[PDB]
């Protein structure tokens, strides 16, 4: 139903090794469709998906010097960020942001994002409003002041509402075959004895698009999340996503309930059940 | 499509 | 703010310079432009960061670095001509306003004898301005002077002036065939015919010429048009 | 703040002995992004190894996969050497067809 | 790129001037400078969005629905608003550097309320054509040895007078006072003692 598009930054600063690491990477939903490493023999924007080199020398030209830009932009944020936080240059620090919109079905945007992170915890954030910032600490808010003073928030309303929405249009049409295409889980139970007054019951999905999915083993009544281990969603490495649910089930008249999974590429949720 | 940097920190 | 360095500066054939602009507002972006005639202001390069800077539209002959985020220096090469070049810097851009730099004015200066100071005259008002307007009017005249690098202002008893103060927007050509013509200009200064007749009133004419400097070989028998300030003094009647 | 990566070695399709396939280990949840991920043969590393590209979820943790083109038998035996600041030693996760 | 209407344009002293300016991409702002020839443009305001804003009188400005088009209006225009209008435009990615194009040049006439044409010569030898209305033009210098300036406007503040004034000086023997002035359109009540 609905589509989004993100475009993940990560700034790592490696002082007596050299000049800091800057790689961009871009995703319509699931899929990578750009990447600019600066660590490359040739740093350059490069295609990912396949119905992105359809865009012309331009789009390339102008995503680089953009990307060759924000890698110096990135530079004097590492170096800010040493002075703001109380922190020395000896130090290996890393700064990531997170841009990009949800739209719904209807092509209209949902949310905007504009997301900013400093050594693994969270630094600046746009709030929903799309006019207002939340500072994670006093060290961010000089930040969310720079910025308020200089009228940030604007600019980013104005690429989220405009530029993010029309060019995700775009781009899930450019892909229409790929990007739009229900792909459902290949489902099966694997059983395996744990000891013997005790057994496993693991719920196998595999080959699926997009990544959203939901394993839920039921004990004949629907609540028994609460004992049951889930792996993260993982990539298969062609487009398609992996992920298993394994509740341990005891051994005598206790191997006779079921598990649901829910996947948009489903025209009903699936419900499986294990016998030798 | 990715835009510049708004603004430094 | 902004300091856009030289304010006047004159180049030789063949001859390399670099303009100086700095800032302390901490600004990210910083622009340089070349104003002319007619084509009005243009972009010669831009930087919106350390270490990055672009180029477009006037190049070549222009050579840009941005080793601070205070400075942004423009070297300009053997290749261009004469024009008045200008300097700003935006906080983050697009978006904020963009503050200027007061500007460099540059001249290519073929050879070092054509340079010239100015010759300053002062004209006492007329009793016939004064018998049918009580109003007095003097004149400055700068007369003979290369390049275009002066700057007129009027001193009525050790204060500078602006009230009843007019200076021409652009000198005269003594010699209109030639391009490296010497140069004349005209300021005046009215006020009511009292504080003319005033002999307690004193009327001074400041004109500051930018010229040769220190490093500067001379060897003509004219003495060294050098950076100076030439004036002509009245005084009441 | 340091977070230890989440280790899991699979395979691209199910596993048939004979038959052509990749070998994956998708590390996850790991802060900073400075790790070292080795795929091994019986205990050798491989040279034929890629990766795709930095990339993290919603919490800032992340995410990398690392692959490559193999052959399924029940002799040969296939495992993972990760290392991060977080790890005193380098740990190793095993392949296992059945779970 | 940034195409400015007028181009140039002389108006009388009150009179209500309107500068416009257009654009064929879609700016993010349009920031409006006034220039004093050899000066740094002096800013005025700048306009994000998309509509009008804001109505602050004696200068104030437009912003059309959507977008690129933008216009300058000033009403009870001053001696003080004559100069170079410069617009300047930005762009989203990666368009990101502030445009300008060829400026409005700007020349506020004074409105000579009481007009006393006259030719005056000043101690030393030289000679003041003044107190002459804004639509006399004082042009040309056919002789080579003669110069003559253009018209500028003198103001004193002290008495809310100003003035239009043209000086004229040669080395000649035949420079006349009476003669001084021909090539331009002199009035015929011009005084001449």
């Amino acid at each position: 139903g609905s589509h989004s598009m993100r475009y993940f930054h990560t700034s790592v600063s490696r002082p007596g090794r050299g000049e800091p690491r800057f790689i961009s990477v871009g995703y319509v939903d699931d899929t990578q469709f750009v990447r600019f490493d600066s660590d490359a023999a040739s740093p350059r924007t490069e295609p990912r998906a396949p119905w992105i080199e359809q865009e012309g020398p331009e789009y390339w030209d102008r995503e680089t010097q953009i990307s060759k830009t924000n890698t110096q932009t990135y530079r004097e944020d590492l170096r800010t960020l040493l002075r703001y936080y109380n922190q020395s240059e000896a130090g290996s620090h890393t700064i990531q942001r997170m841009s990009g919109c949800d739209v719904g079905p209807d092509g209209r945007l949902l949310r905007g994002y504009n997301q900013f992170a400093y050594d693994g915890k969270d630094y600046i954030a746009l709030n929903e409003d799309l006019s207002s910032w939340t500072a994670a600490d006093t060290a961010a808010q000089i930040t969310q002041r720079k910025w308020e003073a200089a009228r940030v928030a604007e600019q980013d309303r104005a690429y989220l509402e405009g530029t993010c929405v029309e060019w995700l249009r775009r781009y899930l049409e450019n892909g229409k075959e790929t990007l739009q295409r229900a792909d459902p889980p290949k489902t099966h139970v694997t059983h395996h004895p744990i000891s013997d007054h005790e057994a496993t019951l693991r719920c196998w999905a595999l080959g699926f698009y997009p990544a959203e999915i939901t394993l839920t083993w039921q004990r004949d009544g629907e609540d028994q999340t609460q004992d049951t281990e889930l792996v993260e969603t993982r990539p298969a490495g062609d487009r398609t996503f992996q992920k298993w649910a394994a509740v341990v089930v005891p051994s005598g008249e206790e191997q006779r309930y079921t598990c649901h999974v829910q996947h948009e590429g489903l025209p009903k949720p699936l419900t499986l059940r294990w016998e030798p | 499509f990715e835009d510049l940097r708004v603004l430094s920190f | 703010g902004i300091t856009q360095s030289p304010k006047y500066l004159f180049r030789k054939e063949g001859q390399n310079v670099t303009l100086s602009c700095e800032q302390n507002l901490n600004h990210d972006a910083m622009y340089w432009y070349r104003q002319d005639p007619g084509q009005g202001l243009r972009l010669i390069y831009y930087s919106q960061i350390v270490n990055d800077f672009q180029k477009g539209d006037i190049a070549e002959g222009y050579s840009v670095s941005r080793e601070k985020k205070e400075s942004f220096p423009l070297t300009v090469t053997s290749a261009q001509p004469t024009a008045f070049y200008l300097c700003a810097s935006s906080m983050s851009a697009m978006g904020t306003e963009a503050f200027f730099g007061q500007g460099t004015r540059l001249t290519v200066v073929e050879d070092l004898k054509n340079v010239f100071p100015p010759e300053v005259a002062v004209f006492e008002p007329s009793e016939a301005e004064i018998s049918h307007t009580q109003k007095a009017t003097l004149v400055c005249l700068a007369t003979g002077f290369y390049p275009d690098h002066v700057e007129l202002s009027w001193w009525v008893n050790g204060k500078e002036v602006h009230s009843g103060v007019c200076t021409d927007p652009q000198p005269l050509k003594e010699q209109p065939a030639l391009n490296d013509s010497r140069y004349a200009l005209s300021s005046r200064l009215r006020v009511s015919a009292t504080f003319w007749q005033d002999p307690r009133n004193h009327f001074r004419c400041q004109v500051q010429f930018y010229g040769l400097s220190e490093n500067d070989e001379w060897t003509q028998d004219r003495a060294k048009p050098v950076t100076q300030i030439v004036s002509a003094e009245a005084w009441g009647r | 703040i340091q977070r230890t990566p989440k280790i899991q070695v699979y395979s691209r399709h199910p596993a048939e002995n004979g038959k052509s396939n990749f070998l994956n280990c998708y590390v996850s949840g790991f802060h900073p992004s400075d790790i070292e991920v080795d795929l091994l043969k019986n205990g050798e590393r491989i040279e034929k190894v890629e990766h795709s590209d930095l990339s993290f979820s919603k919490d800032w943790s992340f995410y990398l996969l690392y692959y490559t083109e193999f052959t399924p038998t029940e002799k040969d035996e296939y495992a993972c050497r990760v290392n991060h600041v977080t790890l005193s030693q380098p740990k190793i996760v095993k392949w296992d067809r059945d779970m | 790129q940034p195409v400015q209407s007028p181009q140039a344009v002389i108006l009388r002293e009150g009179e209500d001037a309107v500068i416009n300016c257009s654009s064929s991409k879609a700016l993010y702002s349009v920031h409006w400078y006034r220039q004093k020839h050899g000066e740094a443009p002096v800013f005025l305001m700048i306009l994000l969005k998309g509509g009008e804003q804001k109505g602050h009188e004696k200068i104030s400005a437009s912003f059309n629905e959507k977008k690129q088009q933008s216009s300058l209006y000033l009403t009870a225009s001053q001696l003080s608003y004559s100069g170079t209008y410069f617009c300047g435009t930005e762009r989203s990615g990666g368009y990101q550097k502030v445009t300008f194009g060829i400026g409005t040049k700007l020349q506020v006439i004074p409105n000579i309320q009481n007009p006393d044409p006259a030719v005056y010569q000043l101690r030393d030898s030289v000679c003041l054509f003044t107190d002459f209305d804004s639509q006399t033009n004082v042009s040309q210098s056919k002789d080579s040895d003669v110069y003559i300036t253009d018209k500028c406007v003198l103001d004193m503040r002290s008495m809310d007078f100003k003035s239009n004034s043209a000086v004229a000086w040669s080395n000649k023997s035949d420079f006349a006072c009476a003669n001084a002035f021909n090539n331009s359109i002199i009035p015929e009540d011009t005084f001449f003692p």
